[PDB]
């Protein structure tokens, strides 16, 4: 730590001005470095806050994303994530008070006061210059004591203020010589101690639950893994045997020797086309109890088509279409004309309806 | 429940209903995975920017020594401390970097990869199932419309072939799609459990190595640094109030000290002065008319008169005084002017003081030196 000579502030030598200039240069360099340091520490601060924020946000997403296994796993995860977020938060606060505050007060109190006293001193100096110049310009042979006295004590005033301001400036800089050291060390010390508190907190609180969480999730992941290579394993060639067996069935109109007509069916279901004045709509027909029910594919529920428990049914020629048939209630009420895709389904539908009715 | 592959071929509206359910919360799943991806990427990004931040801090701490300027050599107390701190910050940076890479590898990108090809696989298979379905529907339509009474067996058999082909292709597509969804049911769980585990591992290693980094040793060091800081502080206030009362009795003096020509009624003059320093006004006349005055510092050193302007690092020799002469003169109706005449007798430079006493004492000083 070096210092300015407050005792020659009165003389105001160019040497003293030079030394002051040296100190001013140093204070400028200090201001620059401390400003960039403030930038770095501020960046750290914003980063930490951003961490806590992101953690919290992820947690929140989880917590309205369960809104069997997976739900409890996700709330354990949400819980540990919130404790981590808490850690980042307390670290943020301790950073704010222990780190950001000291350097901020250094740049907003001490440096600003230095600049203030500096410019006050500059102004006082200029005023004294003016004053002593007007004093020098006084007339020798014709002297008016009034103007002479006014100029003289203007010189007195400006000179006194110059002395005082220069002295405050000097003392401020000399004190600054110590304050800069502390200004460098204290916020970093705070940063480090914040890191210590952070990692200790996390160390024996966050770490326990992270361990137990890892324990549970590991088991669950093992389970789902096993069960999923199981059911992928036999789904693959359940598919293979389904592909093997389905190959004769793709033919729309199977030949009678391949798939014979079953005349014993008490129940039947399949797609049929129904003429309703005059398009032909494909729907899924199925027998339930003594009723013939139908449901359009891509609708959520069926509907009553016919009451077949007492009726007749016959092959019908309509619109030159193949495999059409129609039902007639004992009432005389008739169904829509229904078209099958094959001779087998035609005769099976007719025969089945006959089996169900009287 | 699960989708039944053996019921795929029949393609009943109930099967279509269950399929529609599967599709709907497939979409739901996709949306949530998008949201989760955004959250993860924000976490990773945050960790990364913390890395950059610590890197910058470290680089800044090192820049202090690289800093130079006027007072002297910066203390090696703070230089060593800052160097040490920069090292610690670098280590912490390493930890943060490892955590960031852990989040990226074991958390964000597994979710990402899930999205790209498991979810797009489901999507694509769904679209092939869709087009196959449409084509099959068309085929069955043009099969249905075939004539009964007058039959072209060739047209009929070929149309039948179209229908069979379309039906087979849709059956296969349906099997693939249903298998895909049933798989998706488990793959959702795996996709969201893997990143949880990765994140957990990253966090425990980060906090364990962090705990190892900042030990009881580090905190004793911080305690030492803290003790240095308050020593510096105690010497700061001590010198501060020392400077306070030094200030307050230098600033408390009588008016006359600041008042020019205080003494004028009875000036107190030292006529044996061999040495003098103070501000004088130097006259500069380069024409026969126009004249300027400049306030400059003047001091005697040995037998020489030296002149330094304020703001100048060094003073120069204005005049050699030893065989010169000096006397009070009158110039431009100004008070307290005196003049130095050179050895050969030429009238030389003209100066001005602010008081009777400083004028007479300057004159006497120069006379004595001569």
């Amino acid at each position: 730590m070096d210092k300015l000579p407050i005792e020659e502030t009165l003389e105001d030598s160019p040497q003293t001005r030079s030394l002051l200039g040296v100190f001013e240069e140093d204070a400028t360099a200090i201001s620059n470095y401390m400003n960039q340091l403030y930038q770095a520490m501020h960046r750290i601060y914003d980063a930490q806050n951003e961490l806590s924020a992101a953690t919290h946000l992820t947690s929140k997403l989880l917590k309205e994303y369960e809104k069997e296994v997976m739900s409890s796993t996700l709330q354990q995860f949400s819980k540990v994530i919130d404790e981590l977020s808490s850690c980042h938060a307390v670290l943020s606060t301790q950073l704010a008070d222990a780190m950001m505050f000291p350097i901020t007060q250094f740049k907003e109190r001490d440096l600003k006061e230095i600049l203030t006293l500096k410019e006050v001193f500059q102004i006082a100096s200029n005023d004294h210059d003016a004053a002593i110049n007007r004093y020098s310009r006084l007339s020798k042979k014709r002297e008016n004591d009034k103007v002479k006295y006014e100029v003289t004590e203007d010189v007195y005033t400006s000179r006194k203020k110059q002395h005082q301001t220069m002295m405050h400036y000097f003392c401020a800089l000399n004190t600054l010589q110590y304050k800069k050291k502390i200004a460098l060390l204290e916020p970093l010390l705070g940063y480090m101690q914040a890191q210590i508190s952070f990692f200790k907190m996390g160390s024996e609180n966050l770490n326990e639950q992270l361990e137990e969480f890892l324990a549970n999730i590991g088991t669950s992941v093992q389970n789902v893994r096993r069960e999923m290579d199981s059911d992928i394993e036999t789904m693959q060639q359940t598919i293979e045997d389904l592909e093997v067996a389905s190959d004769p069935l793709y033919v729309p109109d199977p030949d009678p020797t391949k798939f014979p007509v079953n005349r014993n069916l008490t129940r039947k279901a399949g797609y049929l086309n129904a003429r309703n004045k005059s398009t032909w709509d494909r729907q899924f027909y199925f027998t339930q109890g003594g009723n013939l029910m139908s449901q359009a594919r891509g609708d959520v529920a069926g509907g009553l088509a016919m009451d077949i428990d007492n009726c007749s049914v016959m092959a019908v020629d309509c619109e030159d279409r193949r495999y059409c048939f129609q039902i007639t209630s004992f009432d005389g009420k008739k169904s829509s004309i229904l078209q099958a895709e094959s001779k087998k389904d035609h005769e099976e539908w007719i025969c089945t309806i006959n089996n169900i009715s009287k | 429940d699960k989708l039944l592959l053996e019921e795929a071929l029949q393609d009943s509206p109930q099967t279509r209903s269950l399929l529609s359910v599967f599709e709907e919360d497939a979409g739901t799943l996709t949306d949530y995975t998008n949201q989760l991806l955004q959250a993860m990427q924000r976490v990773y990004g945050a960790q990364n920017e913390m890395c950059l931040a610590t890197q910058q801090l470290s680089k800044q701490l090192l820049a202090y020594e690289k800093q130079n300027f006027a007072l002297g050599k910066g203390d090696e107390e703070v230089i060593s401390t800052l160097h040490y701190f920069s090292k610690v910050v670098d280590e912490l940076n390493l930890l943060h970097t490892e955590l960031a890479k852990q989040l990226a590898d074991t958390m964000v990108l597994p979710i990402i990869q899930f999205r790209e090809k498991d979810l797009t696989e489901v999507s694509t298979l769904k679209d092939l199932f869709g087009l196959a379905s449409n084509e099959h529907d068309l085929s069955m339509a043009k099969y249905s419309r075939l004539p009964k009474k007058k039959e072209n067996e060739k047209v009929k058999t070929e149309v039948g072939k179209e229908v069979a082909a379309a039906r087979r292709k849709q059956h296969l597509s349906s099997l693939q799609y249903y298998c895909a969804l049933n798989a998706l049911q488990y793959r959702k769980q795996m996709a969201m459990m893997e990143p949880m585990i990765g994140f957990a591992h990253g966090q425990i290693n980060f906090f364990k190595k962090g705990a190892e980094m900042f030990s009881k040793r580090m905190d004793s060091f911080l305690s030492s640094v803290a003790d240095m800081v308050q020593s510096i502080q105690v010497e700061l206030e001590a010198e501060a109030e020392k400077m306070r009362v030094s200030q307050q009795e230098l600033l408390s003096v009588d008016e006359s000290v600041y008042t020019p020509d205080s003494d004028v009624a009875a000036p107190q003059i030292n006529r044996n002065l061999i040495q003098k320093a103070g501000y004088l006004n130097l006259r500069n006349k380069t024409g026969l008319v126009t004249t300027t005055w400049e306030r400059l510092y003047f001091f005697t050193q040995g037998g020489n008169l030296m002149c330094q302007p304020r703001g100048a690092v060094a003073g120069g020799l204005i005049q050699d005084l030893d065989n010169c002469s000096v006397m009070a003169v009158d110039c431009e109706d100004r008070r307290y002017c005196f003049q130095i005449t050179t050895p050969n007798g030429k009238s030389g430079i003209i100066l001005q003081a602010e008081s009777r006493k400083e004028n007479e004492e300057w004159i006497c000083a120069i006379n004595n030196i001569s």
